[PDB]
């Protein structure tokens, strides 16, 4: 008997979708959120690496960038 | 921990999600700080400068 008898070996054939691919199609089977208890910290980690950081040094740099540009023909 | 496909994952996300949102916000500000308009010429000339998008 193997682990489960749902229809054939385990919950919609996870054998089938498992072994056809681990390093890639595991990875991209992950379409969003609502999946595991980790989804969360991953949105949370991509919510955190876009605040433009740098944002003084970017800011203070576009405007010394406009300001170099805007005063005299280069 | 030996494999790099979640870097992929990460960045496929990247790409993906954020990349639109990025590309709706950052095209317009640059255009409105096309002229900002705060360094007058103070010239005594009729050159009539535009915008640094001319150069």
């Amino acid at each position: 008997c193997p682990e489960e008898i749902r229809d054939q070996l385990l919950d919609f054939h996870e054998d089938l979708m498992t072994h056809c691919g681990i390093e890639l199609d595991e990875d991209g089977s992950l379409d969003g959120s609502n999946d595991l208890t980790i989804r969360g910290r991953l949105l949370d980690l991509v919510e955190k690496v876009t605040y433009l950081k740098k944002s003084s040094l970017q800011q203070l740099i576009s405007e010394t960038m406009v300001r170099w540009a805007q005063e005299s023909v280069i | 921990p030996r494999h790099r496909a979640v870097n992929l994952f990460l960045q496929g996300y990247e790409k993906s999600w954020i990349e639109t949102e990025e590309h709706y916000f950052e095209d317009k500000l640059i255009e409105d700080l096309a002229k900002p308009g705060a360094e007058l010429p103070e010239e005594d000339e009729a050159m009539k400068r535009v915008d640094p998008l001319h150069q």
